[PDB]
């Protein structure tokens, strides 16, 4: 009933600061006053139902393809929520088998990437046993995207391309008898291929821009 | 070419040379049907050649549904012996084929509009009547139903060689319009 | 564009047009139901549904570039 | 000095670019698997079809015969 | 929305694969040229 809105608002406010410091999250929590998000007259059933839903929401936010900043924000969100309930049986987080296999290497990277704040948050959430390890997610009866383009073309990718291109240029300058006569059958390589890839990626990005740009 | 058309249906006729009662045949034949209020003939189906014979009071029979010239003749002879057994002087006169439907697939979707614009004098393609193009070949008089999936249904023939000739003629013309 | 892209092969041109009108109608303020478009087009709403379902996947490509979407192409009606 | 260096350098370049295709084709296979999953979602019983006659026929609508129990 | 994002990524990676496959085809043409030239050159000292 609108909880998704405030959760997304907190996630956005956190990813805008571009922080992994749980102190910024604590300040955003104190400002948005999430200490009240559960507070209110509920008997027991609406209470734990809404808590279940909020935890499931924060978890599904935690998963890919959401951004690393968004993922760490959702992790801090899960931490705050689960650690802030009113029901005596602190509802657990529903964790799948498929998603656990990736949360493993995500925690490993967090340790590796010197993000010890989120790493300690996750180790704590495991230590207090906040996880119900289910088979299929939630139950069973009856977005901030991750662009593949940047996975294909990076600044490092284009940089390596241009390095090897200039290397091949300087090398085909030398390997022949002279430096000024390239054979007709030895001039086919495009020197603008790098430029063509830049053009493709920039036209895609400006397409996305005018997609978000209204008119 | 490379694709041979598979026959699917063969309408042949035969003359028994003796008038019949349809009531008698219908009441005394195994798999006969006869409702004169809807059609004046006896519809006798048999399983092994899997054929449907229409038998008429005049003594003329038409065997449809067999997928071979020999098979059609054999089904006709079966129905002839059947009528002979029911107490009539059946005979076997001018057994003559009258149609052979063939069907084949060329394995590529075709652009119809190109074809109808190319052979407007032949093709009659109206997708709000029948979603296939109808190419009326002239050298052999065979009507070819051509569809967007590549299925070609040749019909109107009088011998297998005619379907083969017609399909070989029509093959490159379709090859030219592979979508 | 749908015919050129061959997204509706073998479909009757009236069925394609009715589906296109439904797609364009649903993407603008003036929204018409399948029954409304079928009555004028003479096409059963089932036929409009089938033709529309074939061109729905590539909806953004078919629409004109300078089209003001009252309803975003992403939120086009489920069918 | 000798094309042999050209041979080995082109071998290593082909190796790296082929590894790039390996990764890219795995991505393509994953994307096509996702597309197939979405199509089957479009092509995906109601728990009403599993009431008292839980074993309904496909050529008919009647269930199994009554049980000796 | 996810469908269109996935399909555009699919087209992106198809175009990248097409370009790189042209690259490999021309690279293998160069490789065959190298093989022929090295055979011819090494044939000059076997005399």
């Amino acid at each position: 009933p609108g909880l998704q809105t405030d959760c997304e608002a907190l996630l956005s406010r956190f990813q805008e600061t571009d922080s992994v410091r749980f102190e910024d999250f604590t300040e955003l929590w104190r400002n948005m006053k999430f200490g009240t998000i559960f507070c209110g007259r509920m008997r027991n059933l609406e209470k734990n139902m809404f808590t279940k839903e909020a935890l499931a929401l924060a978890w599904r936010y935690f998963l890919p393809p959401y951004t690393f900043q968004i993922r760490v924000g959702a992790l801090y969100l899960l931490y705050g929520l689960y650690n802030t309930q009113l029901c005596q049986p602190k509802q657990k987080i529903r964790v799948a088998l498929k998603d656990w296999d990736e949360v493993l290497k995500f925690q490993q990277d967090l340790v590796n990437a010197q993000h010890f704040d989120a790493a300690y948050i996750f180790r704590k959430l495991r230590l207090d046993r906040a996880f119900h390890f289910t088979a299929m997610p939630k139950l069973l009866s009856y977005k901030d995207p991750s662009d593949r383009v940047m996975k294909l073309i990076t600044s490092d990718v284009l940089e390596e391309m241009l390095n090897v291109h200039d290397h091949y240029q300087n090398m085909k300058h030398v390997i022949s008898v002279d430096k000024s006569k390239p054979d007709k059958a030895l001039s086919l390589i495009k020197d603008d291929f790098f430029d063509n890839i830049k053009n493709i990626v920039l036209e895609h990005q400006q397409w996305h821009k005018d997609r978000k740009n209204p008119s | 070419s490379g694709i041979v058309p598979q026959l699917q249906n063969i309408v042949s006729t035969v003359n028994l040379g003796c008038k019949l009662d349809l009531k008698t045949i219908a009441l005394r034949a195994r798999n006969a049907e006869y409702n004169p209020k809807r059609f004046a003939a006896v519809i006798m189906r048999i399983r092994e050649p899997r054929t449907t014979a229409l038998i008429f009071s005049s003594g003329k029979m038409v065997c449809t549904g067999a997928k071979s010239e020999e098979q059609s003749r054999l089904a006709a002879r079966k129905y002839a012996r059947v009528v002979q057994k029911l107490g009539f002087p059946a005979k076997f006169l001018d057994f003559k084929i009258q149609n052979m439907v063939g069907s084949c697939d060329v394995k590529f979707p075709i652009r119809l509009e190109g074809l109808v614009l190319t052979h407007q004098q032949f093709s009659s393609y109206e997708p709000e009547l029948f979603p296939g193009l109808i190419y009326r070949m002239i050298k052999p008089r065979i009507v070819l139903l051509i569809f967007v999936s590549g299925k070609v249904v040749l019909t109107g023939a009088k011998v297998r060689a005619e379907i083969y000739e017609a399909f070989e003629n029509i093959y490159p013309i379709l090859k030219g319009f592979r979508k | 564009k749908a015919v050129e892209l061959d997204l509706v092969p073998g479909r009757s041109p009236i069925s394609v047009a009715a589906a296109a009108i439904y797609m364009a109608s649903q993407a603008s303020a003036e929204k018409r139901t399948q029954k409304e478009i079928g009555d004028i087009a003479g096409v059963a709403d089932v036929t409009i549904r089938q033709s529309y379902r074939l061109i729905y996947p590539r909806a953004p490509d078919l629409f004109p570039t300078d089209f003001k979407f009252d309803t975003p192409v992403d939120k086009l009606p489920q069918l | 000095e000798d094309p042999e260096t050209c041979l080995q350098l082109n071998m290593v370049y082909q190796e790296v670019i082929q590894e790039k295709l390996a990764e890219a084709n795995l991505l393509l296979a994953q994307n096509r698997e996702q597309q197939e999953e979405l199509m089957r979602d479009l092509a995906g019983t109601y728990m009403g079809h599993f009431m008292k006659p839980y074993f309904k026929d496909k050529v008919t609508g009647v269930g199994p015969p009554a049980n000796e129990d | 929305s996810r469908l269109q994002e996935l399909r555009k990524e699919e087209e992106t990676l198809l175009r990248l694969k097409a370009a790189l496959h042209d690259q490999l085809n021309r690279l293998k043409v160069e490789e065959l040229a190298l093989q022929s030239m090295i055979s011819s050159r090494r044939g000059d000292e076997m005399l």
